[PDB]
């Protein structure tokens, strides 16, 4: 199913990926079609913070749903 | 666990968690 990432950037990234996916496999996904690697990534949703182990299902990710990656930065 | 009852025209879907009853709907 797909899931569209509108960035920051104004770019619009879309996935191939299924709700029993991880949000670290999303970050995968994006760190092979983009570079962007996945610890650098932060999707957000419902005004929750998403960790990488929890699926999309956790968060109540359905198809053409609306991410947003952010650049997050370890350490400052 | 209450099934969340669809009140859509005869969508008669009682779903018990949140995401599922919003796929379904």
């Amino acid at each position: 199913m797909q899931i569209f990432v509108k960035t920051l950037t104004g770019k619009t990234i879309t996935l191939e990926v299924e709700p029993s996916d991880t949000i670290e496999n999303v970050k995968a996904k994006i760190q092979d079609k983009e570079g962007i690697p996945p610890d650098q990534q932060r999707l957000i949703f419902a005004g929750k913070q998403l960790e990488d182990g929890r699926t999309l299902s956790d968060y109540n990710i359905q198809k053409e749903s609306t991410l947003h990656l952010v650049l997050r930065l370890r350490g400052c | 666990n209450i099934a969340y009852n669809c009140c859509w025209d005869q969508c008669q879907a009682c779903f018990n968690s949140s995401p599922d009853l919003a796929d379904h709907i």
